[PDB]
């Protein structure tokens, strides 16, 4: 939410999306397609199986410990004994509870930031030849076929292949 | 045409999990997984830890020699697991400081007793009386000597024991609290008395005292159990005029991972590292809700009930 | 062919505050909050807590039944206050174990005495002192009864009184420990006289010491004062041949969010569920500054004085 | 500070704004005029309202606890517990001045995103009329008057309408 | 890393900037040279800094405590002792593990935070007369010496005297 | 006609891998150690007073054993008790060493002011062959054993008011015998009963007499008990026998003085943090040398090592 593109910009999360976490929608005259940028979606995933991994499995082993039930009724040592727990008790849940509310706003971010870059670095591949509509959506002002949107994803875009074009139907 | 356009955007769940943050206390998110485990098995796992059920029999029934817990001799431990349904049926026995015994019982783990031979000259041995019973005869506890009178006579008793091992031994003795003064006469011959057992480093004096106790299996007299620890080179000095229940012999004291658990679970075949009173319960999530008492390798226990972490991106649906 | 000019920016505040971070010590902000309650209002408030002020009579002494303490008798509270005034006007005792009979009393919250009729043959009972007045007459605890010697006859007593109840009665006794041989014989006929008050799980002896002590109120004579638990379906005997402080009857043991706490506040009207021995303090923020010892809903005492927590942007003045 | 916005670009606080956190300050052809956009500035406080719902109150009742106080010297057991608490009081003690320590860390720079986003939102919207001068400032390409700025505020701003006099000014 | 500028479009860094943490690198008719922007370096070094006088220094003064070493075998009280060291240890540990992981990926961010704020300070410095190469390099469409690069590390760099010039190579 | 200008960072030959949130192993271009594992060994002198006992341990120096007469009136700010130490005198047992121990501990001085008790009847400064001073007879300095006059033991009822302003620490003790015989030929009486009593506090304790295992030839025991007593209170000694007689009081006090075992070197340098393992450095938050502390201490933490980033990702050229 810090970088407003999950809940900013893009304002629909597409539900269809069943192959990759992030991708690319095209309209193009050879048609509509669908494609997943599966390095931005692995980035995500990796970033949350590390907090993961630091969390799951790392249990503590302790033995004999102190008494933490009395059925009898004592003075100042079933008193200490109690007051040791409730205050090792308390001052856990207030770690689990920090630490969850935390990683779930630090996943929250990271997951806005990986589809921001995402969103950054097409707009940067583009260079000049599209124009960024606010929404999300980029208005390639040449005739890209299902070929060039594959290169646009593949990384293998040549801005100067198409600038003429698109400069000749932008100022006009 | 001559135009094109290109979106980008991010998957969505029909479905989503709402989770906590540091900005929102309610926020959806496409997918989540529980921290907190808030559920149990239901009974006790036989592995990997070696588990020792009382049934019937308390630890420090167990260890006295109740008849009912012969059967626990000489058995070792990694928890003991003590149940609600434990009676006792032998001479009434209160143990000052009786969590510490139980304690420090529980932590060593053997109930191992090497027989020793003391010099009980001159009086007799092996008393019984008829409330504990074994095989419907007149008993006592099994690592307890009662030393009664000889020939009408009590002599004042000084033994010795020395520590010629490399490990602590533990000796386990008792007084006995006679209900009235004839039953003080017709066991020891002698007005009241005392026991002082004493070491090189440690000493303990007891007094008896004659009077009547709420009577319980017909016993309206009391016997007290006290313990010593004689370290390595240390010696054994049992200085006694009556009312001496004696030792007969010393317990091993061992150190490592065996405790004591309250608990009436049942004690199935599975192995979880776990161990609550409430039964086994799983350790991948990093904490618990089940029992506060736990054992092993064991989720930290919290207050909350759950607590989802986010496995994913905000569920933003269309 | 002219043009316009739109800009954007955000607000500031002329002096603001400042608060710490993680990168800076030191950082200026538009606005902020108190997370530390470092002040009270100087009294605890009456509600919502049932509050009894011990006045001059410490819980003990109110339990035991000393004159200046018998406006306490079958009351219950909250959180009972402890008065530093609190003084002794009665026979001068000693309770081993002070603090945790002190503990417990104070967690049942309850000074309920049902009195109970023990079969006292033979002794006389009722037994007064100098020190111990009501009034302006001997007297003694009121909760205590001081068991004497009858026509030069103190035989032994072996009285029983069953717990009949599903809740577990606490009785109060005590042992006399006379200054003199004198007092010993005077008063029980006997040289020692053992104590012994046993029940089903639990037993207790004690044995009298005969010596003068530091005289207090000019009582060079001690009452040591134990007591004793019984469960539901447990039974009291007390098997004793003299030096006996012999109870009343018996006090109801609870459990709940009762408690005791050391103060010399004044007691005012008013709603805090925080109470601490400095005074009643606000709940609102998560910490606090005023005392160690809390009860109620409190905020977590902390070392800090002051913790801002910025409740706005970074402030960026204009001049 | 993270998005450098506050304390970056646009490193100055308009305190005559007084109507909200964010707005616009149009100058231009029929006066300068100053707006406040309630949007980002209620986005802001919504986010530190949440954080004081999570720290504001919640306090624990505890009712009975051990002795923090003694007048005698009493040896082991006074010793363990005068630990015990003085233990939980530095623990809770850091436990608060670390919150305090990321929570403004977090303020600061939430409230730096949320102008970021704004600032952004209004380039997106002006598509290709208007030129981001450095200092937080659109340089507008054609003539706006009070009515299109209202506008741009009011996310009503069609870039097509005022393309063809923008792009020649620009040229 | 949720800037995506350190590791991001930038994805090599610089062995021989030894003046400095971040800088520049620049051609033109007169050669290809190195430089580094100081304020850049500072913003960054100095948070790093508070970070360190916050933790470093800040010691706590205990004088009597409890016993922490048992020779013997005593029970209730020697475990109550035991267990409330051990709960204090294994809390401070907790605390110690936590504080590094999240310092540590603080210093990431904030690092690659002032990277990006460099990157964004030189795209609107030199307004329209440059592209983004999408690299974390900009193609300045005009004839610029050593001189006016100096300009823009010195922000007095002026886009209206070169606009005329850089504005018509672009569309042309 | 056009130019390129390029930005970037920089990047070390050599980094450091840190532990962050998301990922276990990352590359910085320099970290600094956040937990102290090294010791130089030894303890500082300054700037906190340490006082060594090398064969004398706390109660040893308090009771006064002949080998640690020269501690007397000494003052410390960490008392160091060494493994070495032995006790050359009679034996002696104290209820709750712990906090005898403990008190004194942290009280931080031997101070005693003697006091003229009125001791007459009885026979005083009684020595023993245990207890050896200058190659003769002796017994502890602060304790006078107090024996029969002319074969007579008579009652003993002496006062002493604590007209200071501070507490005053008594410590005392009661003579066990190890025969009868040897009762009768110190103390004339079977067994004498000791009362300790004061305004708020009693103390009564009854001599066992009886055989103990010997140290140092000696079967006898001495059970040594400590009283505090307040401003405008007074010190009554109810005694007809077995009485070790207190010859002053101990001045109490509260203070940051502490007591330390180890036995490391005390050196020459400064160091606010003290370790049983030896004085080590307070600029690292954390440290993994000794849960034991003294002073301006790092935290103690279970990890051996803690790195904390300094610097960015250390992106190297490929
Ligand atoms: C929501 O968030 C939760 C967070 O836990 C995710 O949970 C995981 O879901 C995946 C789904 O595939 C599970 O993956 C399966 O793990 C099996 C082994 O489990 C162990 O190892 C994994 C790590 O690898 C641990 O997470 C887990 O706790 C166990 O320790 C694999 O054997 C499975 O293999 C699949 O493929 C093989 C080959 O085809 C087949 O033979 C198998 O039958 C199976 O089909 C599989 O990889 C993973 O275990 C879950 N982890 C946990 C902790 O629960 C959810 O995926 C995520 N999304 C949804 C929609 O719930
Ligand atoms: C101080 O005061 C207490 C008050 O209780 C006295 O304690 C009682 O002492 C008497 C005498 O010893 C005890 O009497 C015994 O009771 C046993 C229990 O009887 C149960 O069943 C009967 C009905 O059959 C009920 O009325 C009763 O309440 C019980 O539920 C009997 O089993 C005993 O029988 C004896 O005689 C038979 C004869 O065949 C023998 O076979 C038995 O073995 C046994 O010897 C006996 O009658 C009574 O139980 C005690 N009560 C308690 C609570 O302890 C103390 O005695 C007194 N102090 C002194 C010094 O006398
Ligand atoms: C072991 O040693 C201790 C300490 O010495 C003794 O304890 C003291 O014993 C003496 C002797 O019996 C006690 O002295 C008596 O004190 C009474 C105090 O009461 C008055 O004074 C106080 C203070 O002013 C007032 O608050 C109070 O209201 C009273 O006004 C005196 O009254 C006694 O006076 C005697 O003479 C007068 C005048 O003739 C008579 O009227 C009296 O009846 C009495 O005979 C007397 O002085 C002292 O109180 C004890 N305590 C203390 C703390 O000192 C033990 O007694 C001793 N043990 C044995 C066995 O000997
Ligand atoms: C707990 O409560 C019980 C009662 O329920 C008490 O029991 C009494 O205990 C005393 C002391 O032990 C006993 O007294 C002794 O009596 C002997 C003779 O008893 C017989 O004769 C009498 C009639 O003369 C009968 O009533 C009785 O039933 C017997 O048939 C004496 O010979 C003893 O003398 C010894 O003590 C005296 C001092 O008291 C010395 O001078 C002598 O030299 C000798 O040493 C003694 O007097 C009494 O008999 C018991 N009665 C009952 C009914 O049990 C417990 O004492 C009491 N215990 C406590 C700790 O409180
Ligand atoms: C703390 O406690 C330890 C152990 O009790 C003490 O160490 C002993 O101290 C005594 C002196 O108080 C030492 O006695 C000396 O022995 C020397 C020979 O030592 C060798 O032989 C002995 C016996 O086998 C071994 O124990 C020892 O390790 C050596 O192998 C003699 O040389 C001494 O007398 C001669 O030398 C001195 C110095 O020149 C002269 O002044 C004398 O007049 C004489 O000529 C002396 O007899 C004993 O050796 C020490 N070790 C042991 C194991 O007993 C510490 O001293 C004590 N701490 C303090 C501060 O005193
Ligand atoms: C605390 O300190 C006080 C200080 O006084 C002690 O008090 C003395 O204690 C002893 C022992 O208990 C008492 O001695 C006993 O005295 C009895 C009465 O004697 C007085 O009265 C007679 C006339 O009736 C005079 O002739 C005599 O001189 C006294 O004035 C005697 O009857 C006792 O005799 C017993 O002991 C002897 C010797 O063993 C035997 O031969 C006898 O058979 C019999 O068993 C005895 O002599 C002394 O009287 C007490 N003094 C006072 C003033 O009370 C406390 O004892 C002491 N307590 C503790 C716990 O420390
Ligand atoms: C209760 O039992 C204990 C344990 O058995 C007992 O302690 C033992 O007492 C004897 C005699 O008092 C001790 O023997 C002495 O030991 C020392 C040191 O070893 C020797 O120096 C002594 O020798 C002299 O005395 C002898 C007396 O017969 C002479 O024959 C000899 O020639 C020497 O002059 C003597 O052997 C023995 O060491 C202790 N053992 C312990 C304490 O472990 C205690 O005495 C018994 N109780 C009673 C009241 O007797
Ligand atoms: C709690 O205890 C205190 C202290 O004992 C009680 O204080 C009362 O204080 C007044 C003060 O004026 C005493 O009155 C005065 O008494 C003297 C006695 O000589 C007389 O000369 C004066 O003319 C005046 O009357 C009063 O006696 C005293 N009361 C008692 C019982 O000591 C207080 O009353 C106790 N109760 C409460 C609820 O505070
Ligand atoms: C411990 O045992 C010793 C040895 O039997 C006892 O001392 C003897 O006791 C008898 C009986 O009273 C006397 O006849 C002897 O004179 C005593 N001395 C010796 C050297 O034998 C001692 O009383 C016992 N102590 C206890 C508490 O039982
Ligand atoms: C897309 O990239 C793949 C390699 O990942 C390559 O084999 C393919 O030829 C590319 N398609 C283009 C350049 O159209
Ligand atoms: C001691 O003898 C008993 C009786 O047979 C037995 O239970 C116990 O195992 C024996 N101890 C050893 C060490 O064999
Ligand atoms: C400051 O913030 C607090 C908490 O959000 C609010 O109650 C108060 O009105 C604010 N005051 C100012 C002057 O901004
Ligand atoms: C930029 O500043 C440096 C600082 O020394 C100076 O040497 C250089 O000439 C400046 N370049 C300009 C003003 O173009
Ligand atoms: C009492 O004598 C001892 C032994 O020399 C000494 O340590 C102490 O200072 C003396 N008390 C004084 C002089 O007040
Ligand atoms: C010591 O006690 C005796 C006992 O008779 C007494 O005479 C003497 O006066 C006392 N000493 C002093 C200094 O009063």
């Amino acid at each position: 939410g810090i970088f407003g593109a999950i809940a900013g910009f893009i304002e629909n999360g597409w539900e269809g999306m069943v192959d990759g976490w992030y991708g690319f929608r095209h309209q193009n005259s050879e048609g509509i397609g669908q494609a997943a940028d599966l390095k931005s979606t692995q980035a995500a995933i990796n970033q949350i199986n590390g907090k993961l991994n630091r969390l799951i499995g790392k249990t503590n082993e302790k033995f004999h410990q102190i008494e933490k039930e009395f059925s009898e009724v004592e003075g100042r040592i079933q008193d200490l004994e109690k007051y040791v727990e409730d205050t090792k008790i308390d001052l856990w849940s207030y770690n689990a509870e920090l630490l969850v509310a935390l990683e779930n706003q630090h996943t929250i971010d990271l997951t806005d930031s990986e589809m921001n870059k995402l969103f950054e670095r097409t707009k940067k591949q583009l260079r000049e030849n599209a124009e960024d509509m606010g929404n999300g959506c980029f208005k390639i002002y040449h005739k890209c076929d299902n070929a060039c949107i594959g290169s646009i994803r593949n990384g293998t875009y040549d801005h100067d292949v198409y600038r003429d074009e698109a400069l000749n139907n932008r100022f006009q | 045409n001559s135009t094109a356009t290109l979106c980008l955007g991010h998957h969505a769940v029909p479905n989503g999990t709402i989770v906590k943050t540091i900005t929102n206390d309610q926020i959806e998110v496409t997918n989540a997984t529980e921290l907190v485990q808030s559920s149990s098995t239901g009974g006790i796992c036989d592995s990997p830890h070696q588990i020792l059920d009382g049934e019937n029999c308390t630890l420090i029934d167990a260890l006295l020699g109740d008849p009912q817990c012969d059967g626990f001799q000489n058995k070792k431990w990694d928890l003991f697991v003590e149940r609600s349904k434990a009676y006792s049926n032998c001479y009434p026995y209160d143990v000052p400081d009786y969590a510490s015994l139980r304690s420090l019982v529980a932590s060593s783990g053997t109930l191992e007793f090497n027989n020793e031979s003391f010099n009980w000259t001159g009086v007799t041995q092996n008393g019984t009386s008829s409330a504990c019973k074994r095989r419907s005869n007149n008993s006592f506890f099994s690592r307890l000597n009662w030393l009664t009178h000889l020939k009408f006579k009590y002599p004042a008793l000084n033994v010795t024991m020395p520590n010629n091992e490399k490990f602590d031994k533990l000796y386990i003795w008792g007084v006995h609290h006679p209900g009235t003064d004839n039953d003080q006469i017709s066991l020891y011959a002698q007005a009241s008395g005392r026991i002082t057992v004493s070491t090189k480093r440690s000493q303990q004096t007891v007094i008896p005292n004659i009077g009547s106790r709420p009577r319980v299996r017909d016993i309206p007299s009391r016997i007290s159990i006290y313990w010593t620890i004689v370290k390595p080179g240390d010696i054994l000095l049992i200085n006694s005029t009556g009312n001496l229940i004696a030792p007969r012999g010393y317990f091993k004291i061992r150190s490592g991972k065996s405790s004591i658990m309250r608990s009436d679970a049942p004690i199935g075949k599975c192995n979880s590292e776990c161990i609550t009173p409430n039964g086994s319960i799983p350790n991948d999530k990093p904490f618990q809700n089940v029992n506060r008492i736990t054992y092993g390798a064991c989720p930290r226990y919290v207050k909350q009930n759950t607590l989802k972490l986010a496995t994913g991106m905000r569920n933003v649906p269309e």
